[PDB]
C-alpha cells in the first residue's frame, strides 16, 4: 500500500538519453535512480513508508509541561499550578511541531501526576489517598487565586478530578484553532501599527490550565509534580521547513545564537581508515 | 552400484568408488538470490564456470593421535584463483559450495572421521579471560587442529576436541549437515551446503558463514608393516556464486 | 453493532491478519489516530516546475 | 568555514592537479557530519533504520567560459578509501563533463548486505566512501577566475525509506523556555 | 492434528528385507520403528507433539535483566537504570535461543518493578504510590545523564508510565532486526580487517532502555527493581545445534572451561540393582 | 465483529469445544502467539540425503 | 541535441555535451562468440559487468610541441581490476572495447588531435638493423608517445609521427575507425571496437590486438593567461568479454 518503488533491470546503454545530466537553477528536485546511469538487477521492494506518515510521526504522547505545587500553606510556596498553553518549552515537541508552518488535528492529552513528602526529622503520618483536580479556563474565564477560589466550582469549564493510584487521567480535544489550522510560525504583529507581539504568541491562545490538590490541608508539607503530554491525532501539515538548527532561548519568540553548520573534521578529503588488519 | 559417483563443476571432475550417497545441506540444493529477496540493486556479476569449480586445500596427515582440524569459508578460499579475485573486488558475495573430503586407506586398517559442516561456528578462546584472534581462528587453506587435551594460548581458540571449541557436545554435532568415514566402508564424504545465512548476501572476509571439522571418533590404527601415512584431502567447489559491490580489491 | 473490520500490519511471520474497531464516543476527536493513510506526492516539492521535464532529457535547450 | 557560505563550497582550480582527491566522505546520511544536518540527514535522525539510494547532485558555478571533466566515484565497504584515481575509478563511478548543463547527478546505488542500516552507522552497518577526482582538467580563457565552486546537493530516491522512531540528538535543554 | 504415528500390527519375518541393517557414514537417521524390528500389536496413538512446538517452547516469559535504582541522591547510588538490550545476561533465557542459529519473531515484554525503603533507626514516612518511567532508546537517540534530563520528555522514544500496585506494565514489539532473521551465533568481525568485535555484539544492536522514579524525592532513601520478561510470539527458527554444555562465562561471547561430556560412573556395564527382595 | 472461532485443545473430560477470537489491536505483532500451528517435516535433518533410502534395503550396494 | 550523450556500461557512466556521434567499428558491435564460430570446447566464462565497464588510464598532456601518444589492447589493461584478472588465469580471451577519449579547453584555445584504433598495428625498430623489445611497445597503462623527429634507440619503436611507426602516411590512417577532436566543435571521441582477429580467440598478452593512436594536425595554441595545462584523458570499457582454458595465474 505505501510500499516503496521497485528497482527495474537495467543494462548498457550508449544514446543521448541524459538523465544524469540536469540543471538545479530551475528549483527541480533530480528524479534519477540507480538503474539510470548504471546497471542494475530487477528488485521486488517490499519496504514501505508507513512509518514516515505524518501521522505516525507526531502522534506520539510528548511531555509539553511540568509544574510542582504544594499541600500546605507554608512559607511562599504555590499551592495551585497555572499555565498558559502552549508546546514551546519543551524543546523536543517543540522542534517536530516546527517543521511545518501550519498544522491541524485532535489532541490526546495526558497527566502524570506524582507526589511526595518533603524531608524532616519527625513526619510521621497517615494521609489518604490525595485527589488531584485539573481545570481548563478558555480565554477570558474567571481565574482562581487560590486553592478555595470558587472559580473551581468548574461550572461549565472542562475538569478532571483523578486520585493517585489510578491510570493516569486523560481525555481529547478537538481542533480549538480559530483559524484554518493551528500557526507554528507568525510572521506578523499583533497591532496593525506593526508593534506590541511579533510572532507565535500574536495570535496563538488556547486558554490555560489550572490544578490543585481538593484535600484540605496536610499534616507536614508535601508537593506534586503535574506533567502535561500532548499526542496529535488525525493529523493534517503544510509548508515544510528547514528544521531548528540553533538551540532554542526564549519560549516566545524564535531568537538564537549563531550555530554552526554543522561538526568539524580534518579536511574536506578526510575519512576515517577503518581496515587496519 | 550407488558406491561410485561422479561429480563435474567446471573444468573439474571428481571419482570415487566407495562414497556414501550425497547429503544435501538442510534439504536444500545452491540457488541464485531471487529477485523477490534481494536487497543490492546493481546487477550481480556470475563467474560461474570460472569461481564455481573444484579447489583442493593442503593435505592433512591422520595419525594414530591426531584428534581432529577444522577450516572456515569463504576465508579459506581467499588465495583460490578467481573466486579468491572476486572476493577482493567485491563488498558482496553468495555461494553454495560442494564439500568433498578424501581419505583411503585399506581393508586392514580402520578408524572413522566426522565430516560436519557448522554453520556460524562461532569459537571461543584458551584464555576465558581474553579474546580470539582471526589469525588463530582461520589462516587461509592452512588448516587449524583439535587437540586432546586443554589450550593455553593467549588470543588462542580452545582446541580441547571434547567441546568443539564451542562449548558443546562433540556427540551432538550431527544435527549440522554431516557425513562419517568409516574406512571399513568409506573412502570420502561429499556434502552440498546451500546458502545458509541471516541475510541474502554478506562480506566473505568479515564474516565466516561456515566451519568444516573433521574429527575422528574411532581413531586410526593397524598392524606393523602397514602404510603408515593416511592423508586427508578437503576438496570443496562454489556453486552458484554472485557478487556485489565492485571496487578496488582489498588489500589483505 | 457499527464494527468496521480493517487489516492488521504485517507480522514477524507472514509470507486472520485483521482486526475490529467500534467507536464508542459521539465525538470524531475521541477516535484512535489514522496510522493507516499512506497517500503520497512529493510533486509539490520535488517537481514544482511550470513545464514538465522528463528526465531522460536536458534541464535546459 | 562551521559558519560561513564556504562550507558549502568545493574549489576546483585550472591547472595540473592529477592525481589531488578534490574531496571525499563516508556514506552515512544522518551521523556523517556532512549529511548530518542536509534535510534528508535531519530527518534520519528521527529514526533509528534507513534503506534506499541517495541523489548527489553535482552543480558546476563557474563561468560560461570554463569547461573541464569530474571524476565522481563511489566506493562499498570493505577496502581503504582510494589513494589514487584509478583505485577510486574501479568502482561505482560518474564522469562528469561541464556544460550547458550545469548539474550532474551522481545515484549512489543501495548496495548492502542487509536491507536496512542503522542511521547511527557503525562498521558493521558501513556504506562505503565517495571520492572526487579530475577526470580531466578545468580549462579556461584569458581573463577568467581559475577558481571555482561547486555546489553538492543530496536527497533520498524514491526506493528510500526510514523506519525506527526516536528521538533526534540535535536538540536539547537544561530548563523550560521562558 | 499433529498427532504422533500409530504402529502398525507386524507378524513374523524372514526375508531378504534388511529395515535393521544401514550405514550412518551416510549421515541419514536410520527411520526404524518397532514393528520392523519385531512382532507388534496394532495401536492407535493419540498422543501429539503440540507442546514441542517451537511456538510453545519459546513462547513463554523468560527474565532477561534485572537493575536496582533509588530515590534520594545520597553517596554514589544510580536513581535510574541503563541498559543495552540483548537476552545473553540470563543462562536460562540464553539457553533455549541459542539452540538455534537464526530467530525470527514479534515479542511481548513486560516488566516487574518493586520498591523497598532501606533500613534506618528513624524512617518513619508517608509517601504516595511511586511512579515510573521506562524509556527504549533505539540505537543513536539521546541518552539521559540524569533523573532530569531532557530526554525523558519522550517526544518520539516510547515510553511507559506505570505506578505500583496496578499489574505489571507490557507491551508488544515486531520484528526490529534489520536483517531477514535475529542471528543468535555470528562467527564472523565488526570490522573488514576480520579485527574489533567478534560474535554477536558485532551486528546485534536492539538499543538501550532506561527507568526512573517520575517523584521527585523521598524522605529517606528507598529503592526499585526493575525486572524485563521477554515473551517471542510468532516465532520462526533456522538451523539447529548442540545445546550449550559448558557454563556461560561472558556475554558478550562463547568463551567456556573445558567441560565433561556427561557425569561419571562405576564402567560402561554398571547398572545400579534396584531389585531387592 | 471480525471474530474468528477456533477449536480448542482437548479437555479432561473427552471421548461446545471451541473459542472464539477478535483482534483489537492495529499491529499484528499486538496478536497472541500461534500455539496452534503444528508443521513437521524432520526429513531436513533425519535424511538430508540426494539420494532416497528406502528403509527395508541396504544403505550401500 | 545530438551533442549530448551518455555512455552506461557496469557500474560506470560517462557524460558528454561536446561529442560529434559515436563511430562503430568496422559497422560492426561487439557480440559473444557463436557456436558455429567457436574452437574452444570447455564453457566460457562471462563476468559482464565485472570486466566490462569503464577503466581510465594515466592522463597525458598535450603541449604545443606535443606529437602523439599511442597504447596497445588488452595489455594496456592487464592491471586492470577484475578484467586484468581474467587474463591472468586465461589462456584465451575476447573483447569489444569502447574507447572514450576525454580533452576539453575552451573557445579561445585551438587544436585538433585525431583519435584511431589500429589492428596489428605491428611496429618497425629505431635500429632497421635491430628488434623491438615488448618494452617499448606497451607498458602497461603508461602511454608511449611519438616524437616529432627520428629516435636512435636500441629496441626502441620508431616514434618519429609522420610514419607512425608503421612505415606509412599518418594522413591515411583515417581507414582505421576513428573520430577527431577538434577543440572549437569537439570535446571528446567515442569508438566502439568490434573484435577483429583472424582467429575466433587469441592470448591477450601475447598478442595486441588494436592500438590506440592520438595524434595531434592541428598543433595546441592560445594566448596569454590562458589555462597551459591542457590533460587528455583515455578511457576504454571491455564488451562482450569472454575467457576459456583456465589455469594457475600467469607471472608478469
Ligand atoms: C482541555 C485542555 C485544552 C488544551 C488545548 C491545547 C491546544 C494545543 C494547541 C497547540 C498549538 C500549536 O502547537 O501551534
Ligand atoms: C521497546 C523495547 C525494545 C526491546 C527490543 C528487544 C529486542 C530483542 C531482540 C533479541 C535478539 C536475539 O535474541 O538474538
Amino acid at each position: 500500500i505505501a510500499r516503496v518503488a521497485d528497482t527495474v533491470a537495467s543494462g548498457p546503454s550508449n544514446s543521448t538519453s541524459i538523465p544524469a545530466l540536469t540543471a538545479v537553477e530551475t528549483g527541480h528536485t533530480s528524479q534519477v535512480e540507480p538503474s539510470d546511469t548504471m546497471q542494475t538487477r530487477h528488485v521486488k521492494n517490499y519496504h514501505s513508508r508507513s512509518e514516515s506518515t505524518v501521522e505516525n510521526f507526531l502522534s506520539r504522547s510528548a511531555c509539553v509541561y511540568i509544574e510542582e505545587y504544594y499541600t500546605k500553606d507554608q512559607d511562599n510556596v504555590n499551592r495551585y499550578m497555572s499555565w498558559t498553553i502552549n508546546a514551546r518549552r519543551m524543546v523536543q515537541l517543540r522542534r517536530k511541531f516546527e517543521l511545518f508552518t501550519y498544522m491541524r488535528f485532535d489532541m490526546e492529552i495526558t497527566f502524570v501526576i506524582t507526589s511526595r513528602q518533603l524531608p524532616g526529622t519527625s513526619i510521621a503520618q497517615d494521609m489518604p489517598p490525595l485527589t488531584h483536580q485539573i481545570m481548563y479556563i478558555p480565554p477570558g474565564g474567571p481565574v482562581p487565586n487560590s486553592v478555595t477560589d470558587f472559580a473551581w466550582q468548574t461550572s461549565t469549564n472542562p475538569s478532571i478530578f483523578w486520585t493517585e493510584g489510578n491510570a493516569p487521567p486523560r481525555m481529547s480535544i478537538p481542533f480549538i484553532s480559530i483559524g484554518n489550522a493551528y500557526s507554528n510560525f507568525y510572521d506578523g504583529w499583533s497591532h496593525f501599527s506593526q508593534n506590541g507581539v511579533y510572532g507565535y504568541n500574536a495570535l496563538n491562545n488556547m486558554g490555560k490550565l489550572y490544578a490543585r490538590h481538593v484535600n484540605k490541608d496536610t499534616p507536614y508539607q508535601m508537593s506534586s509534580t503535574i506533567r502535561v503530554y500532548f499526542k496529535p491525532k488525525h493529523i493534517r501539515v503544510w509548508v515544510p521547513r528547514p528544521p531548528r538548527l540553533s538551540p532554542y532561548i526564549k519560549s516566545s519568540n524564535v531568537n538564537f545564537n549563531p550555530t554552526n553548520l554543522t561538526d568539524e573534521r580534518s579536511s574536506i578529503t578526510y575519512v576515517p581508515d577503518t581496515i587496519r588488519p | 552400484s550407488d558406491r561410485v559417483r561422479s561429480l563435474t563443476l567446471g573444468n573439474s571432475t571428481i571419482t570415487t568408488q566407495e562414497s556414501a550417497n550425497v547429503v544435501v545441506g538442510y534439504g536444500r540444493w545452491p540457488e541464485y538470490l531471487r529477485d523477490d529477496e534481494a536487497t543490492a540493486e546493481d546487477q550481480p556479476t556470475q563467474p560461474d564456470v570460472a569461481t564455481c569449480r573444484f579447489y583442493t586445500l593442503e593435505s592433512v596427515q591422520w595419525e594414530k593421535n591426531s584428534a581432529g582440524w577444522w577450516w572456515k569459508f569463504p576465508e579459506a578460499l581467499k588465495d583460490m584463483g578467481l573466486f579468491g579475485q572476486n572476493m577482493l573486488y567485491h563488498y558482496l558475495g553468495r555461494a553454495g559450495y560442494t564439500i568433498h573430503v578424501q581419505c583411503n586407506a585399506s581393508k586392514f586398517h580402520q578408524g572413522c572421521l566426522l565430516v560436519v559442516c557448522v554453520p556460524e561456528a562461532e569459537m571461543g578462546c584458551s584464555q576465558t579471560d581474553k579474546e580470539v584472534a582471526a589469525m588463530n581462528l582461520t589462516k587461509g587453506e592452512a588448516a587449524h587442529k583439535f587437540e586432546p587435551t586443554k589450550t593455553n594460548g593467549e588470543h588462542t581458540v580452545q582446541s580441547i576436541v571434547c567441546n568443539a571449541g564451542m562449548g558443546v557436545g562433540v556427540g551432538n554435532l550431527t544435527i549440522y549437515p554431516h557425513q562419517w568415514i568409516n574406512l571399513r566402508t568409506n573412502n570420502c564424504a561429499t556434502i552440498v551446503m546451500p546458502y545458509v545465512n541471516s541475510v541474502p548476501m554478506d562480506n566473505m572476509f568479515r564474516h565466516y558463514n561456515f566451519t568444516l571439522m573433521v574429527i575422528p571418533f574411532a581413531p586410526l590404527d593397524y598392524a606393523a608393516q602397514a602404510s603408515e601415512y593416511v592423508p586427508v584431502t578437503v576438496t570443496i567447489a562454489p556453486m552458484c556464486a554472485e557478487y556485489n559491490g565492485l571496487r578496488l580489491a582489498y588489500q589483505q | 453493532m457499527g464494527a468496521q473490520v480493517s487489516t492488521q500490519k504485517t507480522g514477524a511471520h507472514e509470507t486472520i491478519i485483521h482486526y475490529t474497531n467500534i467507536n464508542y464516543y459521539k465525538d470524531a476527536a475521541s477516535n484512535s489516530a489514522n496510522r493507516q493513510d499512506f497517500t503520497q506526492d512529493p510533486g509539490k516539492f520535488t517537481e514544482p516546475v511550470k513545464d514538465i521535464m522528463i528526465k531522460t532529457m536536458p534541464a535546459l535547450n | 568555514n562551521l559558519q560561513s557560505m564556504d562550507a558549502y563550497h568545493i574549489e576546483v582550480n585550472t591547472g595540473n592537479y592529477q592525481g589531488e582527491k578534490i574531496f571525499a566522505f563516508q556514506m552515512q546520511p544522518g551521523l556523517e557530519s556532512v549529511f548530518k544536518r542536509t534535510l534528508m540527514g535531519e530527518i534520519l535522525n528521527y529514526y533509528a533504520h534507513w534503506s534506499g539510494s541517495i541523489k548527489l547532485t553535482f552543480t558546476f558555478c563557474g563561468s560560461a567560459m570554463a569547461t573541464g571533466k569530474l571524476l565522481l566515484a563511489y566506493s562499498p565497504p570493505g577496502a581503504d578509501v582510494p589513494a589514487t584515481r584509478k583505485q577510486a575509478m574501479l568502482g561505482t563511478h560518474m564522469i562528469w563533463d561541464i556544460g550547458l548543463q550545469s548539474s550532474c547527478v551522481l545515484c549512489i546505488p543501495w548496495i548492502s548486505q542487509t536491507h536496512y542500516r542503522l542511521v547511527q552507522q557503525d562498521e558493521y552497518t558501513s556504506a562505503g566512501n565517495v571520492t572526487c577526482w579530475y577526470q580531466t582538467g578545468i580549462v579556461v580563457p584569458p581573463g577568467t577566475p581559475n577558481k571555482c565552486v561547486v555546489l553538492c546537493f543530496a536527497s533520498a530516491c524514491n526506493d528510500f525509506s526510514v523506519r525506527m522512531l526516536r528521538d533526534t540528538p540535535f536538540i536539547g535543554q537544561t530548563a523550560l523556555l521562558q
